[PDB]
């Protein structure tokens, strides 16, 4: 039957391009295998049996649903069958079943992959009730190294879609809202949690926030006929830190991310103390970790199905941080990290952008008040450091990336550059500087690289715009002795200019002409280097300058041919 | 690569015993051919799209030039021609009035073309044509599928 | 491609007016003869000899900063 | 492999700068020293240098040019042009005692004694001196570094570029046992470097990796002799001993080493192979072209 899975598969990929019911509706079908996509892909009951006995048939004999196949049962089949049996835990005339449809294994899994993605299609109580056994029985599941392979592959896909029928399930609205707790807890239990990471974080920024469900009553005077807000407090009073909190610390990112939403479900302090419903479980939770695990979430970002979404919806938990939760980036930074922050906020801005929901944020981020805390920024050399990846961060969404780009102008790209050529002079005069400095000059030239790619007008201005002097100043950092970072962000800094051919070409004959210096470079970088981590962005960027035309120009002082040597 | 390569020089006899060293693993390569071929009856799909654009026009420009070659080897011929045949009994160009959709009528023409020099040379037609007559089906087949 | 490319050089509007700008398209290495005849002029305004002389000397070098030698 | 008797007492064979098929050669130990350039492939002897003074020192200096350091520590260059066959005598230095071994570092032809005098590319003036007496190891481990190897094999890196006459370090063995014969440096990074023991051993080095002892061995037969490396394949060399001796150490490939050569022979010249010799301690006469 997985033929006529995949078969149904496609009459719904028709009705998606007229985004109408008619081709799955113009195919009956769907009401003829409906318990079967209800199951999933779950064998319950028919897994290998004794009874089922295929070569113990002494005419060589089974029966389907419905007609029978005695002559056909050869041996040779008899084979593949209980392969199948003893390879999957899996009944043997419905392993015959599968090899006659259609490779009998192959089919099944088709069977399972065509089922399961048109109900993930769907998406985009009995399968309610069926996801935990669907689970079960992944886990129960859970040339011949290739097979292996292919089946470790096969678990992978599922673990891969089946979060997205779970996510729909949650936008549709049918696992709302008791099942928070249930599903946190299994969580608890459990890089497969990102697509459970996206999973709660609609639901605590809408689902939780403001629908809620109004049954529920686990309790006859918590809880009344509108369940709704009596369990968003139920919720709040659950959630805490607790000693062995601190090793599920995916529970305390969930559990803050609620708190962040939760600041704003609050109509006013009537009902609630601020100093110990909000700001101690909040602090408490800082102090467990969450904001590290949001670090890590964004440096295990990954291309996904949903991926988008779940980045998307990432933007929006950064919309509700920076939104709702400015007391407690002040309570860290102003206070209690100088003290001992800001760089830190800033890292973690940095890391939600990379990983268009965010590219909406960054539009909406595009006043005075931020314009004084980039003034703020700037004024600690830590803190100003922060500012740079924050901006990269508006800078990574395309639409968010200029619009990020933007609202870091709105002058300061000036007095970046004017810090380049002020620190290049100072290191002249004396990597050569304190390791927490020249970090910072790594991310502001990181900032400065992302900027300008993602942003044509932004790349330009930084090309041509005299006050920053940026050729000049990336050339003299280039001469001067000089870290492998700051290398790979003077290439990063000169595509801007390559996007922007003649010039370029000048500024690299200039360069010649101040190559023995170049060869010298080449014999240093064969005794090191650094592990080849500076090579490839070179590598890239003569990539770059060839794709641009060459200038017959150039080369020229040298005889014959000068743009072949490269 | 292989069409480039399959379509500048007269076929050596040495290259199939080469890639018959394994013997397994050419078995295994046609089987998986056979399977790409039966994977019919939206990235993947549209790399299927090219696949079939690219793997037909291979199959076709080594074709036109002569046999036995590697692809006489890699239908079977000392199975993928059988594949061919089953593609094409089970393939529907028509979609209730939608129109017939243009990349499946070419898919039946590339297969087609094939079969059309596998009856016109003399070393092909002896065989092909037998096994054209036998089970499953070919004249009856395609005229139970032709539309009006 | 060559008209594209000389629309493309005239696109940098680098300022206005500048015989440094001229040089600035001469980049290409491809100079048009009206700024030889403007040169030609500014050397007008024994001096005929010397610009006969001087043009063979500009015509001897195409190299880059051998026409802003010539030039000057 | 084939052979080649030329009936002289091999010290030197290059494959020239220009595969392993321009062969020189410079014999030693003749009664008026002898080298030939262009010889053989087939006869070929256009450039059958009559010369006075042997060879210390040799390189080819240009794919048209020669250099070479003659017997007394003398220096002795031309220019090889092989199109008219005759050449012109570049360098003629007098009292550069002989040197004992031949670096490089372009285009200063460094090299060190058994004092060092630095000529360098037409510096036909003994510019740099760093006269620092030496109880034969050198090379360039980063331009202009050096490390002179005594002969209790004692390695120590100096220069010339920046001022100084001590060392700047010092490489060495527990027991100082070999002299200064053999050591290696590689052309997969030139701080890294090995050496052969004098007993059939290896010696193998870090720089960056500490400075210990890292591979002996046991596998040759008499004093270390010299090593055929592929120009290209860093890896890929095998392994000789001072009887002109050859064990073919698989080092591409893991210890396979085998009774390599034509062997059984007295000893041979000297190295260069692309594409040769690897030459011993005694420098006999020897050939075989068929270095692939």
């Amino acid at each position: 039957l997985w033929g006529p899975y995949r078969e149904i598969w496609q009459t719904v990929l028709s009705a998606l391009i007229k985004r109408q019911p008619e081709a799955v509706h113009s195919l009956i079908v769907l009401k003829k295998y409906k318990p079967d996509f209800i199951s999933l892909f779950k064998n319950p009951p028919k897994s290998a049996q004794q009874h089922e006995r295929v070569q113990k048939a002494s005419t060589e004999g089974i029966p389907i649903k419905g007609t029978q196949r005695t002559r056909i049962l050869e041996e040779q089949l008899i084979k593949e069958a209980f392969i199948l049996s003893d390879l999957y835990n899996i009944g043997e005339i419905a392993a015959v079943e599968l090899l006659l449809i259609g490779v009998a294994i192959l089919l099944y899994w088709d069977g399972k992959s065509c089922m399961a993605e048109s109900l993930l299609h769907l998406i985009q109580q009995g399968l309610t009730n069926k996801i935990l056994t669907l689970i079960s029985q992944i886990d129960v599941n859970n040339g011949n190294k290739k097979h292996r392979k292919e089946v470790s592959d096969l678990i992978k896909e599922c673990q891969q879609s089946l979060a997205h029928s779970l996510y729909s399930w949650s936008c549709q609205t049918p696992l709302n809202r008791e099942d928070t707790l249930l599903l946190i807890g299994y969580l608890e239990k459990v890089k497969v949690n990102l697509t459970l990471l996206m999973s709660l974080l609609y639901c605590l920024d809408v689902g939780f926030l403001e629908q809620g469900t109004d049954d529920r009553e686990e309790l006859m005077k918590q809880a009344s006929m509108f369940m709704d807000r009596q369990y968003i407090a139920a919720i709040h009073n659950r959630l805490q830190n607790t000693q062995p909190w601190k090793s599920p610390g995916m529970q305390a990112t969930v559990r803050l991310a609620w708190a962040l939403a939760l600041r704003g479900i609050s109509q006013f302090s009537e009902v609630l103390e601020f100093s110990e419903a909000d700001e101690p479980m909040a602090e408490i939770a800082i102090g467990g970790n969450v904001f590290l695990f949001l670090t890590e979430a964004v440096v295990g970002s990954e291309s996904f199905c949903t991926d988008e979404f779940f980045i998307r919806r990432i933007h929006k938990l950064v919309t509700d941080f920076p939104t709702l939760m400015p007391m407690k980036v002040k309570q860290l930074r102003n206070r209690a990290e100088e003290d001992a922050l800001r760089r830190d906020l800033e890292h973690l801005l940095l890391l939600i952008g990379e990983l268009l929901e965010l590219a909406l944020e960054y539009w909406c981020p595009t006043l005075l008040s931020k314009f004084v805390r980039q003034m703020s920024d700037l004024l600690p050399a830590t803190l100003y450091l922060p500012y740079l990846k924050m901006l990269r961060g508006l800078a990574s969404g395309p639409q968010c990336a200029h619009y990020c780009f933007s609202l870091l102008k709105a002058v300061s790209w000036d007095h970046f550059f004017h810090s380049l050529m002020l620190y290049h002079e100072h290191l002249r005069r004396d990597r050569g500087i304190t390791q927490r400095e020249l970090d910072g000059l790594i991310a502001c030239l990181q900032l400065t690289c992302t900027i300008i790619d993602w942003s044509e007008s932004a790349r330009l201005a930084l090309c041509e715009h005299a006050q920053w002097m940026p050729v000049v100043v990336i050339l003299g950092l280039l001469q001067c002795s000089i870290p492998p970072l700051l290398k790979a962000e003077l290439l990063k800094t000169l595509a801007a200019f390559g996007k922007s051919a003649a010039s370029l070409w000048q500024s690299l004959e200039y360069t010649q002409i101040l190559g023995v210096g170049i060869e010298v470079e080449l014999n240093e970088i064969e005794s090191r280097c650094e592990e080849y981590p500076l090579t490839r962005a070179f590598c890239q960027l003569i990539s770059t300058l060839v794709e641009s035309s060459f200038p017959t120009n150039l080369g020229a002082g040298l005889r014959a041919p000068g743009f072949e040597p490269y | 690569i292989l069409c480039s390569i399959s379509c500048n020089s007269k076929i050596q006899e040495k290259i199939v015993g080469d890639f018959t060293q394994d013997q397994n693993v050419s078995q295994k390569l046609m089987v998986g051919f056979v399977s790409c071929l039966d994977s019919e009856e939206v990235k993947q799909t549209n790399i299927r799209y090219m696949t079939k654009i690219h793997i037909l026009n291979l199959l076709i420009t080594s074709l036109e030039m002569k046999a036995p070659n590697l692809a006489m080897f890699l239908l079977g011929y000392e199975t993928c021609l059988h594949s061919i045949l089953d593609i094409l009994r089970k393939g529907t160009d028509v979609r209730a009035g939608p129109v017939a959709v243009w990349d499946t009528p070419h898919l039946a023409e590339l297969c087609y073309q094939v079969i059309y020099q596998l009856c016109a040379c003399a070393d092909t037609s002896g065989p092909t044509m037998r096994y054209l007559r036998t089970s499953q089906d070919f004249l009856f087949s395609q005229l139970q599928h032709l539309p009006f | 491609f060559s008209s594209f490319p000389s629309s493309m050089d005239p696109y940098p509007d680098v300022r206005s007016p500048r015989l440094f700008p001229s040089s600035h398209a001469k980049r290409t290495s491809s100079m048009g003869l009206l700024q030889s005849k403007f040169a030609s002029p500014s050397i007008s305004r024994a001096q005929g000899s010397h610009s006969p002389r001087i043009l063979p000397v500009t015509p001897w070098s195409v190299p880059a900063p051998l026409a802003p030698t010539f030039v000057i | 492999f084939a052979a080649k008797f030329v009936s002289h007492k091999i010290s030197r064979t290059r494959w020239r700068p220009v595969q392993p098929d321009v062969f020189a050669t410079g014999s030693w130990d003749n009664e008026e020293n002898k080298v030939c350039v262009w010889a053989t492939s087939d006869p070929k002897q256009l450039c059958d240098i009559k010369h006075p003074g042997d060879v210390m020192d040799m390189q080819f200096l240009d794919k048209e040019r020669i250099v070479t350091g003659s017997s007394t520590g003398t220096v002795t260059i031309f220019r090889h042009h092989e199109n008219n066959q005759t050449l012109s005598v570049n360098q003629r230095w007098e009292q550069a005692a002989p040197c004992t071994a031949i670096v490089c570092s372009s285009p200063e032809i460094v090299s060190v004694g058994e004092r060092i005098n630095c000529f360098r590319a037409e510096s036909r003036d003994v510019l740099r001196t760093i006269d620092d007496a030496d109880s034969h190891g050198v090379t360039f481990l980063r331009t202009t570094e050096i490390l002179t190897v005594n002969s209790v094999g004692q390695l120590k890196l100096w220069d010339l570029r920046k001022q100084g006459n001590d060392p700047t370090q010092i490489f060495s063995v527990t027991g100082e046992r070999v002299p200064l014969h053999c050591v290696d440096r590689h052309p997969n990074q030139q701080h890294v470097v090995a050496t052969g023991g004098q007993d059939g051993m290896l010696c193998i080095w870090d720089v960056r990796h500490g400075k210990m002892p890292m591979s002996l061995l046991n596998a040759h037969e008499a004093e270390m002799w010299e090593v055929h490396f592929h120009p290209s394949n860093p890896d890929h060399l095998f392994t000789c001993s001072e009887d002109g001796s050859l064990w073919h150490w698989d080092a591409s490939a893991q210890l396979e080493i085998t009774n390599l050569l034509p062997s059984s022979t007295l000893s041979v010249n000297s190295l260069d192979v692309l594409g040769l010799v690897c030459g011993t301690d005694a420098e006999a006469i020897y050939v075989t072209r068929r270095l692939f």
